[PDB]
């Protein structure tokens, strides 16, 4: 959930 | 990041087994297919090698 903020910018 | 998100490892897994259900499979292949899923399940879905286990699995069920 959280970790998708970061794995879409990837 | 991705492995957080999605895995396929189980769906392929029991579809897989569930061939095995039907089949009175001799122990020096049933011995091959457990050691096969077993590779399979710690190897990467997007690595040649990994689609080589998966062909020779599903020639193995089949």
């Amino acid at each position: 959930l959280q970790e998708q903020l970061k794995i879409i910018k990837k | 990041e991705l492995g957080l998100e999605k895995d396929d490892k189980d769906a392929i897994e029991e579809k897989f087994r569930e061939r095995l259900k039907e089949l009175v499979v001799p122990k020096h292949v049933m011995d091959v297919v457990d050691e096969e899923l077993s590779k399979l399940g710690l190897l990467d879905n997007h690595s040649s090698e990994f689609n080589v286990t998966r062909n020779y699995l599903d020639w193995l069920t089949s």
